[PDB]
């Protein structure tokens, strides 16, 4: 798998524990994973993709906050 | 701009848990040679279940042709 990919599987669980109502900090620690990673894969590969990925994650984990 | 729309909508899909709207957006990514869209949404698809992993290699394929 490339990058994107291991991005999207974890987007996936992270949209499982929002929409099972986890605990805020288990959605900040998957979605700050998320973002961590996004920004690196971002630095080595630029791509549109990649930073709306990066955006979709720190928009959810602001949602989630709220 | 229609790069980021297509990626937005297809987490939106996936949260929602539209298959079917995934498989499409998927199809519009690959159609229209998206690879890094096409490689994310075809995840989000694979991980609902809506296609499979020998599915996922086809459309990855196809998109970079």
């Amino acid at each position: 798998m490339g990058a994107v990919e291991r991005l999207a599987e974890k987007a996936y669980e992270l949209l499982k524990l929002v929409k099972e109502a986890a605990p805020l900090e288990e959605v900040k620690e998957l979605a700050d994973e998320i973002i961590a990673e996004a920004e690196a894969a971002l630095a080595e590969k630029p791509s549109v993709e990649l930073k709306v990925i990066l955006e979709l994650a720190k928009e959810l984990l602001e949602e989630a906050e709220k | 701009g229609e790069v980021e729309k297509i990626v937005r909508e297809a987490a939106r899909a996936a949260r929602e848990g539209d298959k079917e709207k995934l498989k499409e957006l998927l199809a519009e990514a690959v159609a229209k040679g998206y690879v890094e869209a096409t490689k994310f949404i075809a995840e989000l698809a694979l991980k609902a279940g809506a296609i499979t992993k020998e599915e996922k290699a086809k459309y990855i394929a196809k998109a970079e042709n």
